[PDB]
């Protein structure tokens, strides 16, 4: 089915079943169905924990290097995978959303303290 | 039982011990034989035992007979370059036609291996999908990993139904 | 050396030469019937560009893909005449035969 | 620098050729022209609303 | 009714009550599943004892309610197991029912898993061609300057105040839709006394 | 999803988007990581299109290819 | 200067490949496995000695002794300690390079914790996960139970001790903790016991006899071989003690007397031997028995 | 059926009258027991020198339902089912 | 296997073609705007906040 131009990108095609989600790395024309045709396997992501306490991912590097090679776009999910791997920098905005996170922290920690100074 | 004679010709198992894949260059094997004469035997029993065996090892080669055109037998091929290539069987066994074409114009087995192994990378073990192209379809196939709810039911707090149900 | 046909070289014998500068050739394949596991010939036509009208019906040519068909069925021009109609050449010996017998013995030129 | 992975990989093929060198592998960005998100695009390649007047 | 070998199952086929019953042959030897046809169905009934009560043909496990399922009677599990291939019989071929035969097969594995029974364990190759361990993949990488100085991969990743200058043009590009300005981020990230 | 075609829904006639709110701090920096990592994953990129470019030159006109081409038509002859 | 032979050293594997044996009715021992119908030829005598010849060599093909590998040191390296991720992930991530053609001991294997740290994988999160995207036949990601203390005793009665290897050398790397763990439980036993004879014809026979010359403790094995006149196997048992112990009582005591064939066994007997006295008289029943067949 | 059930079954060849009738060893072979050649029978009479003539293709007469179920082409609904230990 | 032509998708691609360059709208009513409601007439689709 070609489609009026579009291009390919690596993303996470959602697999598993009702609560049980399971994520497989695709290269895929980025018009296709999220879970539908793909050109090439690039990994999985297992978001649930296992029994040793682990996110398991599979990245296929030599494949993921050559489909950026040849004009793929990564979506942010896929980027920020590869970031907390160490294969590309660390996004932006997990960085921004971790400083959030201690700016939230930061207060509900002083709202505690003037909460038992006040007992 | 099966028709004819040697009806182990008509078998899959026979058809796939040919030893003879001819290098890319090939693209037309004739063969020239007599009906009769003892000196053309090993080319009659080369038409009858081989030629089925050739074929199926070479599916887009035309191979294309003809029978009593001249005093004795011969092969020749026409490869994709243009040059030709004549093969004298008179007075050589079905077997030692098979043997000298394999020699001039087969892959060995190396090409033949290292073909073989491009092939397995296609079905990396690694991917999940259909079991016709995958070995399994979901992680929760793999021991540790947390299993299907259509087998073990999640406990409650893993559940959106009642993730909801506490959060409304 | 690419073109956009798709049989490059296929021997057959030609069965027609009605046509000016073209020869109608057929050419037959083995093909495996899936059941019986037996091969029979399978034929088709070929139209050949024929620029010296020298195919005669009955005789083996050797056709080459053009790299553009030429016209709606011509893909395909004469390379080479294989066996002349009732004048064959051994190419084994080089002298001309009548079927299974010598015309001129090979001990002639030694 | 390269991402963490990348360099350690990029160093584990050195060592496996039999190089030596101690040179940190580095990404040259100077070819990299970063320009503001505001910068004045072509013209001639941009679209026009097509008719359907309301 | 209450079986007196259930703390020690393996004792009853060792009885002389279970050789008279069945003697030297199978305990299913002479059981014979009713059925109309030639062609048995494909399953086993589901199960012989249906709230405590007894089916009229039970299977050569149910009808025998001292015969125990369990991983340490082995000698009632060499019984379910072809003696010359190692395969576990299905369940027709015994007549056993599908609840049984579920047990069967989870007692079967479970005496294999401690070595009380006795399978074939073939012999494997190894994994890897070479057993070297030099690749940088386990060994030792050289670490960056960075990590050893202790700053962080990238100078961007840390919090860098923008000059007051550059405030105030995003105040004015932005006046009326504006939040309260925020600060450097905590250096760690705090935790809940 | 609907078409080009299809009419807009009567309930979102007057529906106005207002912008989020914007906290100049972190607006700025924000600004600045995004442009440094885009530079440096533009560099990468440009990386793994040389390498991609030099395995199909290589696999085409490389000296294992052409070494292999030549022992090849030498083993015809 | 003077290296001591390795157990791959051409001169080692030839004698103990020829103190293991080749016994073909144990090598290939009938399986309990799905079976077909057998099939039959008609031989002359000379087919037939062929065709015994080639299991022979299938036979060596089968009796390859594993390489005796050093325990691995752990892996403890970092790559990156990205501390802005600090708190913002409570469950660690595990990366694998999957990529096809990479041997196994070379493919990267990190992990992500929660306090940002970018490190390697250990050991054994490296084989669990080679194990779940290259499944190996034979091998599981959960340890199996047998390899405990109280299930591997129960194979020991039963005198299944090639099992217990064969299920080792499935599930576990040569050079893992565990491997080795096992391995040498599984030989003491046999020494305990004086079960050596389990293992000929097999390919673990040699290193079964790595273990006891490297530890000195090849009384009980050379008291076995010389019980069942193989004393071609005690005499190079022996010699490769000496080998590998050159500054020893024994090996001195082998130079100062030459002592050659069977007197390299009582030079061993004197010195280093820890069961001295039963070494003598079980050598010495020996040579009375093969006296009575001479005269 | 019966009358050509014991036919067929009293009319067979054992391994021992193979080894006498062609004067060479009956040898089998095992997929469970690997490459070992198992000798089954024996000449009582001498032992012939010259092998037995290897012909490169057997004329035997094969039966379409053996190969057709050798080749996975065999489909029936009824064959292979569970039946009770006979 | 020829497959049958279709004139008048040929024939209504040519119409549209023509008709869309010759009624083409011009500057002064795509880029028209209403600056009491702040919309364009010729669409009636608003202008983004941050542009009021
Ligand atoms: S199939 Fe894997 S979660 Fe259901
Ligand atoms: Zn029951």
């Amino acid at each position: 089915k070609a489609y009026r131009g579009g291009h390919l990108t690596i993303r996470l095609a959602l697999g598993g079943c009702t609560n049980r989600p399971f994520y497989r790395i695709v290269a895929a024309h980025n018009k296709c169905p999220r879970d539908g045709r793909f050109v090439e396997q690039l990994g999985s992501y297992d978001p649930l924990p296992n029994s040793h306490g682990e996110k398991l991912v599979a990245l296929n590097l030599d494949r993921i290097r050559h489909w950026i090679g040849c004009g793929a776009h990564l979506s942010k999910p896929m980027e920020k995978l590869l970031g907390l791997a160490g294969f590309f920098p660390l996004h932006p905005m997990m960085i921004t959303n971790a400083e959030r996170l201690r700016r939230k922290r930061a207060r509900e920690v002083l709202l505690a303290s003037q909460k038992t100074d006040a007992e | 039982p099966m028709k004819g004679r040697f009806p182990i010709r008509r078998t899959l198992q026979y058809l796939s011990q040919g030893n003879v894949v001819f290098k890319d260059s090939v693209k037309v094997m004739t063969v020239n034989y007599n009906t009769h004469g003892e000196l053309g035997e090993g080319a009659r029993k080369f038409v009858f035992f081989n030629i089925p065996q050739i074929q199926y090892k070479n599916p887009w080669v035309q191979i294309m007979m003809f029978k009593n055109m001249t005093p004795s037998p011969f092969l020749r091929f026409y490869l994709d370059s243009g040059e030709q290539v004549l093969v004298d069987v008179e007075t050589k066994s079905n077997k030692e036609i098979m043997e000298h074409i394999r020699k001039i114009l087969g892959k060995n087995e190396e090409t033949l291996r290292e073909e073989e192994e491009e092939k397995k990378q296609l079905s990396h073990p690694a991917n999940f999908g259909p079991r016709k192209y995958c070995l399994r379809e979901c992680i929760c196939e793999v021991e540790g990993q947390v299993p299907c709810p259509s087998l073990v039911p999640l406990p409650k707090e893993m559940r959106g139904k009642y993730k909801a149900a506490l959060k409304a | 050396v690419r073109s956009s046909v798709h049989a490059r070289w296929i021997v057959g014998k030609v069965i027609g030469t009605k046509m000016q500068k073209t020869a109608k050739v057929r050419v037959t394949r083995l093909v495996l019937d899936p059941y019986l596991l037996k091969y029979f010939n399978k034929r088709k036509t070929y139209f050949a560009h024929d620029a010296l009208q020298q195919c005669t019906v009955g005789d083996i040519v050797l056709l080459r893909a053009l790299p553009v068909p030429r016209a709606k069925h011509v893909k395909h021009e004469l390379a080479e005449i294989v066996f002349k109609v009732g004048k064959v050449i051994d190419p084994v010996t080089g002298k001309p035969c009548a079927g299974t017998t010598y015309l001129e013995s090979p001990l002639s030129s030694e | 620098p390269y991402p963490p992975l990348l360099r350690a990989m990029i160093i584990a093929e050195r060592q496996k050729n039999g190089d030596t060198s101690t040179e940190e592998p580095m990404l040259n960005v100077q070819r990299i022209r970063m320009e503001p998100w505001d910068y004045p695009a072509k013209q001639e390649d941009k679209g026009r609303a097509k008719g359907t007047p309301v | 009714p209450i079986s007196p070998y259930k703390d020690e199952p393996w004792k009853y086929l060792e009885s002389e009550e279970y050789q008279e019953r069945y003697g030297s042959r199978p305990v299913w030897a002479d059981y014979r599943r009713n059925h109309k046809g030639g062609v048995p169905p494909q399953r086993t009934r589901k199960t012989c004892i249906r709230r405590n009560k007894v089916v009229g043909n039970p299977c050569p496990i149910c009808r025998d309610h001292k015969l125990h399922v369990d991983f340490r009677n082995v000698k009632l599990l060499e019984q379910f197991v072809c003696a010359h291939t190692g395969i576990i019989f299905y369940a027709p071929y015994t007549g056993v029912c599908v609840k049984q035969h579920k047990r069967l097969t989870q007692a079967i594995q479970k005496a294999r898993d401690h070595g009380l029974l006795i399978y074939h364990i073939p012999q494997v190759e190894p994994r890897d061609l070479d057993f070297s361990t030099s690749h940088g993949a386990v060994s030792a990488t050289p670490p960056a300057p960075t990590l050893v100085s202790g700053d962080p991969w990238y100078p961007w990743y840390n919090w860098k105040q923008p000059p007051e200058r550059e405030l105030s043009r995003l105040r004015r590009l932005y006046q009326g839709h504006l939040q309260e300005e925020s600060g450097p981020p905590p250096e760690s990230m705090p935790k809940m006394p | 999803r609907k078409t080009r075609h299809d009419p807009l829904a009567k309930s979102k006639i007057e529906r106005v988007n207002m912008p989020p709110a914007v906290d100049p701090a972190e607006f700025f920096v924000l600004m600045e990581r995004y442009q440094h990592y885009r530079q440096t994953v533009r560099a990468l990129r440009m990386e793994f299109v040389s390498e991609v470019q030099r395995k199909v030159h290589e696999a085409r006109a490389g000296v294992l290819a052409e070494r292999k081409a030549l022992k090849d038509a030498a083993e015809h002859r | 200067e003077t290296k001591k032979p390795t157990f791959m050293d051409e001169e080692v594997q030839s004698i103990l490949t020829k103190m293991t044996g080749l016994n073909l009715q144990k090598t290939f021992k009938p399986a309990i496995q799905e079976l077909k119908p057998p099939t039959y030829k008609l031989m002359t005598q000379a087919q037939l000695e062929e065709a015994t010849r080639q299991a022979v060599e299938a036979a060596k093909v089968r009796l390859k002794m594993p390489p005796v590998l050093e325990e691995r040191v752990p892996i403890n390296d970092v790559l990156a300690e990205d501390k802005i991720l600090e708190g913002t992930e409570t469950t660690k991530y595990v990366f694998t390079d999957i990529s096809y053609s990479i041997p196994h001991r070379e493919r990267f294997i990190v992990v992500r914790e929660p306090s940002g740290t970018l490190r390697k994988a250990s050991w054994e999160e490296r084989d669990r996960m080679i194990q779940v995207y290259f499944p190996k036949e034979g091998r599981k990601i959960l340890t199996p139970i047998i390899f405990k203390e109280e299930n591997l005793r129960t194979m020991y009665s039963q005198d299944r001790h090639v099992d217990v290897l064969n299920l080792c050398f499935a599930q576990f790397e040569p050079d893992s903790t565990e491997y080795i763990k096992v391995h040498h439980k599984t030989y003491e036993d046999i020494d305990k016991r004086g079960k050596y004879d389990l293992l000929r014809s097999t390919r673990y026979f040699g290193g079964m006899v790595w273990y006891f010359v490297n530890n000195k403790k090849i009384d009980g094995l050379l008291i076995d071989q010389i019980q069942r006149d193989l004393i071609d196997d005690a005499t190079n048992l022996v010699q490769l003690y000496h080998v590998l112990h050159p500054d020893g009582q024994s090996a001195q005591g082998a130079k100062d007397q030459a002592a050659e064939g069977i007197n390299l066994i009582k030079v061993f007997a004197k010195t280093e031997a820890q069961k001295g006295a039963y070494i003598e008289l079980t050598l010495q029943t020996y040579q009375e028995a093969l006296s009575r067949h001479s005269a | 059926l019966t009358q050509g059930l014991f036919r067929g079954l009293s009319r067979q060849e054992t391994h021992q009258q193979l080894a006498d009738k062609k004067g060479l060893h009956v040898v089998e072979i095992r997929e469970e027991c690997g490459p070992l050649p198992i000798v089954v029978a024996s000449p009582r009479g001498p032992l012939r020198k010259d092998p037995e003539p290897e012909d490169e293709v057997p004329d035997v007469k094969l039966d379409w339902e053996d190969v057709k179920t050798a080749q996975g082409m065999k489909r029936s609904v009824w064959s292979n089912l569970k039946r009770a230990a006979t | 296997k020829k497959v049958r032509p279709r004139l008048i998708a040929e024939l209504a691609r040519r119409v549209r073609a023509l008709r869309e360059q010759l009624n083409r709208p011009r500057d002064s009513q795509l880029y028209a705007v209403d600056y009491e409601t702040l919309t364009r007439p010729f669409s009636g689709r608003r202008l983004p906040v941050r542009a009021w």
